[PDB]
């Protein structure tokens, strides 16, 4: 019971240190920058073939292929350039919540209420795509697993825990503990040396994959966090929570930098992504609309309308030439 | 000494096309309007557009009484008959679909597939063609002028067209919608005042049959009266004009009772104009 | 029990920090530098745009 | 060019995939999906004898396929994975009517499900289970329901009741009070987009499959009628 | 950032009176539904009462209806609970819980020592 006083004192010390480090405001420092303007992105492709809501999608490193998952229990590999179904993998369980595309393009992964991140080999010698390894050990539902290389995959689960796996032996190598609520998303750093996570406790944490211990914690939200993305230079990240607000956090400063919100928006954010230059922030909302934010001025640059039901997933290509958005109406759209 | 006939049918054709194209546009734009249920609605809208664009001018020509060859103007009469029967058969298809949905709710999705709906529409159109083009083969009254009543046998009309493409579909629609009303009132009596809501449902169901009958009965009643009572005075010309325009008004009334009744259709209609008028 | 939490808070507190002005300046500098290589920000010719 | 072979192969693969997807869509649409809910120790696992996202079940009544699911391997918190069932035909709720201690928890869970945003258009089939145990408790008359629900002391059996022959007035009154407790929340809001179908079940019952069949038929028929604005 | 600290509580004789307070910070108080939950020894969490955003709609469990009252003040970010005629069966730790999301009427906040928007709890003991 005495430890509560020490915890409160440490929290007060951290808050005071941050307040001291708060020299100025990003809005002030970027006051004189000319506004980005008005963005008028228009739909270029529409991908049909899913029977139910689409929950997740992911781009390949070649900026042409992508994968998606839906409640009907199917993974479809698309060719965005020339709309074509390269693969259609039927899953054992129809409740799938995430998909991943390996950087090498040889494997994809998915998982859901089955508490498993299954891995499929897209380069079988026989020619028929089949499941390669099934990873068991998580207790709650599997909300995200993202590839590190052809042999390592990071995972987050609804039991308030992440993990690092060894696909060859299918054994957990590291367990990341400390979150109080269900971990909903994670983002790898470009240097593949750290990653951040967001959970249903209005907090996000910075992890060290090689070490296995939390380095920093960020708390500036009011409700659960559903999405998280990493800045291109790996020195900041953005989050989206149920309080209808996205915030930008900096690792070195250890604080939130700016808040993107509008009084007319009272819907939670389901996805966030960054443009290649890191100037535009794209967020998906429950009102069937996706907004584009000036990441340096918190001004609504533009809107991405044209989805019927709730928009659930977002993505920007590695070359940063297009944006893909999936939604509960079972359609994916590519935006120039 | 002048014919208001032409202006009234120009107005009717304009209203039909500009208002039936709207249904197709709305179906195209909205994603949740694309279903086998709306397949039949779109087919009916297409038939209405076709009639409003072709039959009305063809009816004008057949009324003008211009000079032409016998076995000619039969093409026009039969193109009018086909385009008119297409809408009737589309209405019957919609009624059958609704009856199936309300009588077998569980197996409706497994029964009505996209391919089956396409086949049903094809059968409707093929039957319409077969019935409309029949006089050209072996029942034409050329044993001249494009005038209709002289070209098309009135005996053929009364015996076949009415009794096999207006009466039978009308009775089938009456039965289907009576069963639908019975099911609706049974489900409303399950504690879903009752009298107000039951009466509202009854009125909604009867605006369909009433409008169809009003549009399509008087002309065939006149035809039957002429056929069965040649000795008595023939009907006035203006009465024939009014009956014809009433018959053609179905193509314009259909969208308001079949498409405008859906909440999703109503919402999509507002967006279309609010966005592309501004 | 709560000893793990206390140790975590202590380790988190024992960390260096940078001025928010410097952090924002670095972010702005990166954004300005990588400006012409962002197709979404600055459009590209239809010749080089595969429409996907 | 000499690269038309790539396009030919891609088109052929897409055609085969679409051909398979057509049959997949047919099968997917022909089947109805149900979500099974309820607290522990409630007969949830034995409501349907099964003699025909973690626990699955399949059964057929009148050659109509059904699919039931039970999320029984998660944490207590359910405000996230519950959203993944927003397009099910119906929710089946099983509540132990003889557990006065947990009746309030069951009622609160039902209210949350009913008022959830993403579940605002789902009808609930309510199975009130363990009626023999409730009757035994009431007949023994050692624990009074008024201890937990004070308003029970001024509740009278509905006129529309259909007591089973031989059932005591006391047991009928308690049973119908329990049912009305849920029905009050069910009717307190909804705008007519969904309804509840209460039932009185027993551990040794076997008619539950037919009851679910009838309730689903009614739900779908009401959906269609509302679509055509009849209801 | 989100914090709920509860004041009040302590020892009291049967049939007495008591008042609890829960001062909140780290979120917009006016946009959320607040609840009171308690855990008697050897038992799980049980929902006691809740109040709406504006204070219009209120709810009480049967065991405490007529004796407890729940009050809300939005200008000070304080949640109260007036306990009267409290019986010996009211001995427990009384937590002050906030519903997960704003502008809604639904909550799942009795999770086993898992809910993150719940306070530390204050002891209330009734005895001789
Ligand atoms: N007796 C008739 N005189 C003129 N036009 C007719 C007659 N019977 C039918 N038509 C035309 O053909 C359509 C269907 O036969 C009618 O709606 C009308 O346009």
């Amino acid at each position: 019971d005495q430890l509560r006083q020490e915890a409160e004192q440490l929290k007060n010390q951290i808050r005071d240190a941050r307040k001291a480090c708060a020299d100025a405001t990003l809005s002030q420092i970027t006051n004189n920058i000319d506004p980005v303007g008005r963005i008028q992105m228009r739909t270029r492709r529409t991908l049909r073939g899913h029977l139910a809501k689409i929950y997740a999608m992911h781009w390949g490193t070649d900026s042409r292929l992508l994968v998606s998952a839906s409640q009907d229990g199917k993974l479809i590999i698309w060719d965005s350039y020339t709309t074509n179904k390269v693969h259609a993998i039927p899953l054992r369980s129809s409740w799938v919540m995430t998909c991943a595309y390996a950087p090498s393009g040889n494997y994809v992964a998915c998982g859901g209420l089955d508490n498993i991140c299954s891995i499929y080999n897209l380069k079988t010698r026989e020619g028929n795509v089949r499941v390669s390894r099934e990873l068991a050990g998580h207790t709650g539902y599997l909300s995200c697993c993202r590839f590190l290389d052809d042999n390592q995959i990071v995972t987050s689960s609804g039991d308030t825990t992440c993990a690092l796996w060894d696909i060859e032996t299918g054994q957990q190598t590291t367990t990341f503990t400390g979150h109080t609520g269900d971990v909903m998303s994670l983002s790898l750093a470009p240097d593949t040396r750290l990653f951040v996570s967001g959970a249903c406790d209005a907090s996000a944490k910075l992890w060290d994959v090689r070490e296995g211990m939390c380095r920093q914690t960020f708390t500036g939200h009011e409700s659960d966090i559903n999405a998280i993305c990493f800045f291109p230079n790996g020195n900041a990240f953005a989050t989206g929570s149920d309080d209808a607000t996205c915030r930008l956090f900096d690792l070195r400063a250890d604080q939130e930098l700016m808040t993107y919100s509008h009084d007319n928006i009272i819907c939670g954010i389901t996805s966030v992504s960054f443009s290649k230059s890191g100037r535009l922030l794209l967020a998906g909302y429950d009102d069937f609309n996706c907004n584009v934010w000036d990441a340096l001025k918190a001004d609504r640059a533009g809107v991405l309308a044209g989805h019927d039901n709730r928009v659930s997933c977002l993505g920007v290509t590695d070359d940063g030439m297009a944006v893909a958005t999936g939604s509960w109406d079972s359609f994916l759209k590519i935006w120039n | 000494g002048s014919s208001v006939y032409i202006t009234v049918e120009l107005a009717i054709a304009v209203l039909a096309i500009l208002g039936n194209v709207l249904v197709c546009w709305a179906v195209w734009l909205n994603s949740n309007l694309q279903n086998v249920t709306n397949y039949f609605v779109v087919s009916l809208a297409a038939a209405d557009i076709a009639v409003g664009v072709l039959a009305i001018p063809f009816a004008i020509t057949i009324s003008t009484g211009f000079c032409a060859a016998c076995h000619g103007c039969l093409f026009i009469a039969c193109f009018v008959l086909v385009l008119t029967q297409s809408s009737i058969f589309s209405l019957l298809a919609i009624a059958i679909d609704r009856y199936i949905a309300i009588r077998i709710p569980l197996r409706y999705n497994g029964l009505v597939t996209g391919t089956r709906a396409k086949g049903i529409i094809a059968i409707c159109w093929v039957l319409s063609f077969a019935i409309g083009l029949t006089p050209m083969l072996g029942w034409n009254n050329c044993g001249v002028a494009c005038l209709f009543e002289d070209v098309v046998p009135m005996n053929y009309m009364v015996y076949f067209n009415f009794f096999a493409c207006v009466l039978v579909p009308l009775l089938l629609m009456l039965g289907v919608y009576l069963r639908i009303f019975l099911a609706a009132r049974r489900q409303l009596k399950q504690m879903e005042s009752t009298l107000q809501k039951e009466c509202h449902a009854a009125k909604s169901l009867a605006i369909i049959v009433g409008l169809f009958a009003l549009c399509w009965l008087p002309l065939h009643i006149i035809n039957c009266f002429t056929f069965f009572c040649p000795d008595c005075s023939h009907a006035p010309l203006w009465l024939m004009y009014l009956a014809i325009v009433l018959s053609h008004t179905n193509s314009v009334v259909n969208p308001f009772i079949y498409a405008y009744a859906i909440r999703e259709f109503r919402q999509t209609f507002r967006k279309i104009i609010r966005s592309h008028v501004l | 029990q709560a000893r793990k939490l206390v140790e975590q808070l202590k380790m988190e507190a024992n960390i260096d920090r940078i001025k928010v002005s410097k952090a924002a300046a670095d972010l702005m500098a990166y954004c300005e530098a990588h400006a012409k290589e962002d197709p979404l920000l600055t459009p590209v010719p239809a010749s080089e745009n595969p429409f996907r | 060019e000499d690269q038309r072979n790539e396009e030919k192969a891609q088109r052929e693969a897409n055609k085969k995939i679409e051909k398979q997807l057509q049959k997949d869509k047919q099968v997917y649409r022909a089947t109805h999906r149900l979500l099974l809910l309820g607290a522990d120790n409630s007969g949830k696992s034995t409501i349907v004898k099964q003699m025909r996202g973690i626990f699955e079940t399949k059964f057929q009544v009148d050659k109509v396929n059904f699919h039931m699911f039970d999320v029984g391997g998660q944490r207590d918190e359910r405000r996230k994975w519950i959203q993944c069932f927003n397009d099910v035909t119906a929710i089946i709720f099983v509540v132990d009517s003889s557990d006065y201690n947990r009746l309030q928890e069951a009622l609160n869970l039902f209210k949350s499900i009913w008022n959830n945003r993403w579940l605002r258009t789902i009808s609930v089939i309510l199975f009130l289970n363990k009626q023999d145990l409730l009757a035994e408790k009431v007949l023994a008359g050692k624990s009074k329901i008024e201890d937990y629900f004070p308003e029970f002391a001024r509740y009278t059996t509905p006129e529309d009741a259909t007591p089973e022959p031989g059932e005591d007035p006391r047991v009928t009154r308690a049973k119908y009070f329990i049912r009305d407790e849920f029905l009050r929340i069910s009717t307190a809001s909804g705008d007519g987009r969904h309804y509840c179908y209460p039932h009185f079940t027993c551990a040794v019952d076997t008619e539950n499959a037919r009851r679910i069949f009838n309730d689903c038929r009614d739900i779908i028929q009401r959906m269609h009628l509302r679509q055509y604005e009849l209801l | 950032q989100v914090q709920l600290q509860e004041s009040g509580g302590g020892l009291v004789q049967p049939g007495g009176s008591l008042r609890l307070s829960c001062a909140a910070s780290g979120f917009t108080f006016s946009n959320y539904k607040m609840n009171w939950v308690r855990q008697a020894p050897g038992k799980g969490l049980e929902w006691v009462s809740d109040i709406s955003q504006s204070g219009a709609s209120i709810s009480y469990t049967g065991s405490v209806k007529g004796r407890f009252t729940i009050s809300r003040d939005n200008a000070k970010n304080t949640l109260y609970l007036q306990m009267n005629s409290l019986k010996p069966e009211d001995t427990a730790v009384y937590y002050c819980a906030r519903c997960p999301a704003p502008f809604t009427r639904d909550c799942f906040d009795v999770t086993s020592t898992t809910y993150a928007y719940r306070g530390q709890g204050t002891q209330v003991t009734v005895s001789s």
